[PDB]
């Protein structure tokens, strides 16, 4: 299990930008931070 | 403060000569045009220097061919004059023209011109129809086909013993197998409309300084120097302002260069004379200002110049005026002189101070302890986070385009070390500000009633 | 055209030149006074006249810095094509009134002239201060002031010998900068694959529009060959940085102070150093302590007596054979084991090493 | 060992390092720092431990009257280090990144040499074979100028590389001397703790 | 004909190579002499064998 | 640890064209047709629509 | 000191050259040796692929004039082979050679 991180992303404009990436784009825990938009990590 | 803006610049106004009498020789056009040229197989070496040049052709007449193998500013070349000419001519079926060039190597360059580089002459392989052609197919024109090929550019090819391609030696016949080492031209006026007979007299200067031999006239108007201007003397034209030569040299050694190639070389064959080339002053540029809001009042300060003026290790600074006496330092001008805006009004550059000079008396016994004291705060800033920004790498460098994501990997993935590292300066950030203030593990509270013996926290 | 390419490549170098005359500023700039040495040499045998300037010589810089000078050394004219050398701020004059500043300071004012006032007490009465800071106590100078002093003037004019005989931390600095930017200078000649290397000598041929590319191969050349000297340069500056703020933290401890680092400003203990201006440098005289004609005793934790144990002030337990003597930590100076120089403590019956031994008691001579 | 790349060998041996390690150790443990200045003394051990707790405050006491309790406790923690560094691999992380980042600029520096650069091909030998010499000339300069900013770059590296690792090297020596030669009075500078001796 | 950017490389580089040797010779090389341990190794309890 | 692989882009979704409401007519004619010339000197650079 | 002035690097003794085979076997032989030759009238073809080809001859044998048609390394082809082959048959008056 990983969890991507993008730098310039908000939780709307990630999924829009070969099936496992379709996982990733709209994300059942996502979670915006400082850094980006990491997604598949859930905050605690 | 102080700033720097563009520095100052002098520009030369003279580029008067006086040398010309570039002899008369003219054999330059001799090598042009002259009787039927040699065969292709057979070159001519023919050599111009200490000529009047006279480059009046190429652009005359028509055809010829291109040059692709000089400088700037075309024209009649002159001003260079180049240093050798390697007059070379023959004749060539016509039609290929480009085998003799740079690039486009066919079956032509097996022993013929191999053109390496440069070739400073170019070709001017023109049309001649009456001439080089008889009915009678005039052959005279002799080229061999092939031979072992990659003849070298200059080595000429002029023996026999024809290759004759096989398993078995030539055996100094010519039959099966043994062809003849010569092909014969053979072309007449009649037929060959595309392969009529074609003069072409490639010409090498292999240029290697400005002021040589094989010049072309020029205007001895006179000699000027010590105005730092870069008159134009024979195929150099100088840089900066000219000096005496005290440097000794020899009847041998009339060009001058030690590491940068300054024009030390103007022998002055007019009137052997060795210059000494040295531009003059470059000068600086610096603003000294008191700020858009006291006034709009300035103090240019310079780097290097000569020169209301105060001559400074720094450049001249125009517009202050230096006092005796030496404040506290308020815009570092550099060299320990500090300009202000301090009592009219003007702007004053003065010498920098340290600070208040005391001493204090002491003998074999002696000492001092204080009677009082006194509390004192101050505050120290110190950054500890920047905020950090997230730009990405492609959008910035191309937006969306068909061609961005294939031109784009013709570097590689150079964006792998451009974004790994910019997280990396985001997540320490956050380690500043966390080993900063996060250093108490438990969270206190001070308590609710504020009795501290009478020291007051409110603030 | 090419762009801005080296608008900020100056900037580069500038900064880099503007930042050297912060370093010599940082390091020598320790004290906003100019101390003098009292005309009347008398430190009480100590003999600095090889370290403070000399009226004689106009240039008045003493024999130390003399001697540096004149040991470290196209190479300085350069025929001006783009390149120069900017003059230091603060020419050798100022730095060599500095560095005497400095002195005058710690030969008189010790070093209570970098934290306030700057008072003064006699030299033999400072290096008293200083023997204190290394566990000899004070006595033990004023004892041998005479052979302290003849020990130290010898040994200061020994370095002259060791110099005269050395600066290549220096010289290395010169050479290594000279030899980056001539390099920068030879490179010019180079063909970069061009026709030629000299502008002027390609500037009557081609058609500008088509002598755009062959002038173009040498714009990417020298430009190259010019950045990779700055971003070099830059690279080293930063080196001698760390050495310039290196020395600046040994202006500041080692001269104005006595350092308790072990080895950090000379091999050994720490009395005093005096700075000498250097050409781009500085050189530090650091005056240690060391010693030497130890001997081997016998010890113990602490001596018992009467169920009674008995521990040492400030010093070791060591024994001349049959009797036993309580000695400072460095030199060797016995003294009648008594209750003033050591406490008591425990019961003597938990210790491990404990001699039974007698120590004096001062109220018997009064009763008798 | 690729083309026209060579290593050279450390300028003391492993088999010689080890010859001036064994004499700080053997000089160290039987002259304390005596030997660091001036020469070597005999200064038993057991009481050389009572010199060094003298020199940070705790008095000489209390090694004699609890030596067997240093005693083990030294030997106990001296046993104990040999674990840490087996038991995981990134105890010596220092030392094998320096070994891993040359290489690694090492690998790179050659397998640019694959890369075209522009040119026709990456083999000098072949475009001989197809360029004419105005041709491969013309297209070797676009060939050489690829490689030697290649090769430079790798030379800044080093340059920009070497200068931070004879950071580490002033500071090892440094922190050798005043260390291993001493007892540091420096509060950060041998260990968390009052340092005893290294 | 490309001038002198080859032996900058070289002579550069090989600063480095040198600088090897003199960052080790000021590391260990501590001692003027060369110590050895005594066969018996009593050390009031401590063992150094480690 | 954390990696850095690659960065995602966005690419457009349409394209229109908008021109005045002009147009004229002279494919090689009203500006290249024959048209009678005078001699060198009077060269004079005529003016077109 | 120590100054690494040049290098001293061991050249190639020799160059080993043959080729792997590969795809050959060419069947190319039974074109001109053969029986029962068609007219001129007649047009006559033989496609020769995945062969080695083994051009040869010219220089082999006797007879067989060439015809002056070559690029690089003329009279040597091999380098030169061109993917097609046109086996031809018909047969000239015999006087009308260079015709
Ligand atoms: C080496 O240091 C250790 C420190 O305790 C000791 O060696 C131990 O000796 C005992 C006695 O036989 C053994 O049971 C242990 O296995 C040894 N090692 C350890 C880690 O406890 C001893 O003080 C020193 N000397 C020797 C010869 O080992
Ligand atoms: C080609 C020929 O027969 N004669 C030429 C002539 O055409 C040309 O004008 C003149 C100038 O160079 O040189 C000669
Ligand atoms: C300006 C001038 O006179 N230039 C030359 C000069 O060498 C001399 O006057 C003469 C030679 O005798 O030829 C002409
Ligand atoms: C990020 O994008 C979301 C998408 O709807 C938006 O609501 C939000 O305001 C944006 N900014 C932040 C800081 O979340
Ligand atoms: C302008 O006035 C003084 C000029 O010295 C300056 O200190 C102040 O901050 C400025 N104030 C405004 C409103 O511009
Ligand atoms: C500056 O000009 C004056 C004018 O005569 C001259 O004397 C002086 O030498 C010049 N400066 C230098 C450094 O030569
Ligand atoms: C500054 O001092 C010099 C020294 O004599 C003197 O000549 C000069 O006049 C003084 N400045 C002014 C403005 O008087
Ligand atoms: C406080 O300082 C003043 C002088 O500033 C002195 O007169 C006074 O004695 C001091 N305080 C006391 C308690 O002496
Ligand atoms: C004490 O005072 C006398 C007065 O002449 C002087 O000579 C002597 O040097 C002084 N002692 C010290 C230690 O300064
Ligand atoms: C111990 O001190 C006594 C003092 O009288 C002296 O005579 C004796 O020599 C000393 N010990 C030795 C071993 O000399
Ligand atoms: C020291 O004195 C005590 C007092 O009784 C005695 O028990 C002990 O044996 C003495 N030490 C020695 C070494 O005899
Ligand atoms: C001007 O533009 C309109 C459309 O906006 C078009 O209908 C009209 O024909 C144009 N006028 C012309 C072509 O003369
Ligand atoms: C036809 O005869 C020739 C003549 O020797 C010989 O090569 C072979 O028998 C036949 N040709 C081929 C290509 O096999």
């Amino acid at each position: 299990q990983v969890a991507v991180l993008y730098q310039d992303v908000n939780c709307t404009e990630v999924p829009v930008a070969t099936p496992t990436w379709r996982v990733y784009s709209t994300g059942s825990n996502v979670f915006q931070t400082r850094a980006g938009c990491l997604i598949g990590a859930e905050h605690v | 403060g102080i700033y720097q803006t563009s520095n100052f610049r002098v520009q030369p106004t003279e580029s008067i000569v006086r040398f010309p009498n570039i002899t008369n020789l003219c054999p330059f056009g001799e090598v042009f045009n002259a009787t039927r040229f040699a065969s292709v197989y057979a070159w001519n070496r023919k050599r111009i220097s200490n000529c009047v040049a006279d480059y009046s052709v190429l652009y005359n007449s028509a055809s010829f061919s291109t040059f692709k193998c000089y400088g700037v500013s075309p024209t009649k070349l002159n001003d260079l004059c180049f240093t050798n000419v390697y007059a070379d001519s023959f004749v060539i079926r016509g039609d290929e023209v480009r085998q003799i060039a740079p690039g486009q190597t066919g079956k032509i360059a097996d022993y013929n011109y191999k053109l390496p580089d440069d070739f400073t002459g170019c070709v001017i392989a023109w049309n001649s129809n009456n001439l080089d052609s008889k009915v009678g197919g005039n052959y005279n024109y002799l080229y061999r086909l092939f031979r072992k090929s990659n003849l070298k550019p200059f080595e000429r090819d002029i023996s026999t013993e024809i290759y004759q391609a096989g398993s078995t030696p030539c055996n100094g016949v010519e039959g099966f197998n043994c062809y003849f080492p010569l092909q014969s031209y053979g072309f007449q006026p009649t037929n060959g409309v595309g392969y009529q007979p074609y003069r072409v007299v490639v010409l090498s200067f292999e240029l290697l300084h400005a002021p040589a031999t094989v010049c072309g006239p020029k205007k001895s108007t006179n000699l000027v120097k010590n105005k730092c201007v870069n008159f134009n003397f024979n195929g150099l034209t100088g840089t900066g302002v000219l000096t005496e030569s005290n440097k000794k040299f020899l009847p041998f050694q009339q060009f001058g260069r030690d590491i940068a190639d300054t024009t030390d070389a103007v022998r002055d064959p007019q009137t052997l004379e060795i210059l000494d080339i040295t531009p003059c002053s470059f000068g600086g540029v610096s603003v000294i200002t008191p700020g858009t809001n006291t006034s709009n009042q300035v103090a240019v300060l310079y780097q290097d110049v000569n020169c209301n003026v105060f001559q400074t290790r720094a450049g001249c600074l125009i517009g202050a005026e230096h006092v005796n006496n030496s404040y506290e330092c308020d815009i570092p001008i550099g060299a320990g002189i500090c300009a202000s805006y301090q009592t009219s009004q003007s702007i004053i550059a003065y010498t920098m101070s340290l600070g208040a000079e005391n001493s204090v008396a002491y003998s074999n016994n002696s000492i001092a302890i204080p009677t009082n004291f006194t509390i004192s705060v101050t505050t120290e800033i110190l950054p500890v986070s920047m905020t950090k920004t997230s730009v990405d790498c492609t959008m910035y460098i191309c937006g969306d385009s068909t061609e961005c994501s294939n031109l784009l990997l013709q570097y590689g993935s150079f964006c792998t070390q451009l974004n790994r590292a910019l997280t990396g300066i985001a997540v320490e950030q956050d380690k500043n500000t966390q080993e900063v203030f996060a250093q108490v593990k438990q969270i206190y509270k001070t308590p609710p009633i504020k009795d501290f013996g009478g020291f007051n926290f409110s603030q | 055209q090419y762009g801005s390419f080296c608008t900020q490549l100056n900037r580069a170098l500038t900064g880099i030149a503007v930042e050297q005359d912060k370093n010599t500023q940082e390091v020598f700039a320790q004290v906003k006074q100019i101390y003098k040495t009292p005309p009347i040499k008398d430190f009480g045998g100590f003999n600095f006249s090889q370290i403070l300037p000399d009226p004689s010589k106009p240039s008045k810089r003493s024999p130390i810095e003399d001697l540096l000078f004149n040991k470290v050394t196209l190479i300085c004219a350069q025929k001006f094509n783009g390149l120069t050398v900017l003059p230091p701020l603060l020419t050798d004059e100022m730095i060599a009134q500095y560095t005497s500043a400095l002195l005058a300071g710690t030969i008189t004012s010790g070093w209570t002239f970098g934290a306030g006032p700057a008072l003064q007490i006699p030299f033999p009465m400072q290096m008293a201060y200083r023997f204190n800071g290394i566990g000899v106590t004070q006595n033990v100078l004023y004892e041998n002031q005479k052979l302290i002093a003849n020990q130290f003037n010898s040994a200061i004019g020994k370095i002259q010998d060791s110099l005269s005989s050395a600066l290549g931390k220096l010289q290395d600095v010169v050479n290594q900068n000279a030899q980056a930017l001539n390099t920068l200078v030879k490179q010019l000649s180079s063909n970069f694959g061009a026709i030629s290397s000299v502008l002027n000598d390609i500037l009557s041929r081609l058609d500008p529009p088509e002598a755009e590319v062959q002038i173009d191969r040498l714009i990417t050349g020298r430009l190259q060959s010019l950045q990779t000297y700055v971003t070099q340069q830059l690279i080293r500056a930063a080196e001698i940085r760390a050495s310039a703020n290196l020395a600046a933290t040994k202006m500041s401890e080692c001269v104005l102070g006595q350092s308790k680092r072990v080895d950090f400003c000379g091999k050994g203990y720490h009395l005093m150093s005096f700075p000498q201006s250097a050409p781009h440098g500085v050189v530090f005289l650091h005056v240690t302590y060391v010693p030497a004609q130890e001997k081997n005793f016998t010890t113990a934790p602490a001596i018992c007596h009467d169920g009674k144990a008995h521990f040492p002030r400030e010093g070791v337990f060591v024994s001349n054979g049959t009797h036993w003597f309580v000695t400072q930590r460095n030199f060797y100076e016995p003294q009648i084991i008594t209750t003033d120089n050591t406490f008591v403590s425990g019961n003597c019956d938990v210790v491990i090493g404990i001699v039974n031994n007698t120590v004096y008691d001062p109220l018997q001579p009064e009763l008798d | 060992k690729f083309n026209g790349l060579t290593v050279l060998p450390p300028l003391l041996t492993d088999e010689m390092i080890a010859q001036y390690t064994s004499a700080l150790l053997a000089g160290t443990i039987t002259s304390g720092w005596t030997f660091g200045a001036g020469p070597a003394l005999q200064i038993p051990f057991p009481m050389q431990m009572a010199y060094r707790f003298n020199g940070i405050g705790v008095t000489q006491n209390v090694l004699y009257e609890n030596q067997k309790l240093i005693a083990n406790q030294f030997n106990s923690a001296i046993g104990k280090i040999q674990d840490s560094l087996s038991s995981t691999p990134s105890a010596l992380g220092k030392l094998q990144d320096v070994v891993n980042q040359n290489a690694q600029a090492l690998n790179t520096l050659v397998k640019q040499l694959s890369s075209n650069f522009g040119a026709i091909s990456s083999v000098l030998n072949d475009i001989l074979s197809r360029l004419d010499p105005p041709e491969a000339e013309v297209q070797i300069d676009r060939l050489i100028t690829g490689r030697l900013q290649s090769l430079q770059t790798y030379v800044t590296q080093q340059l920009i590389r070497a200068a931070e690792i004879r950071a580490s090297a002033n500071l090892a020596a440094t922190k050798m001397s005043e260390c291993v030669l001493g007892q540091s009075k420096r509060v950060d500078f041998c260990g968390k703790g009052y340092h005893l001796m290294s």
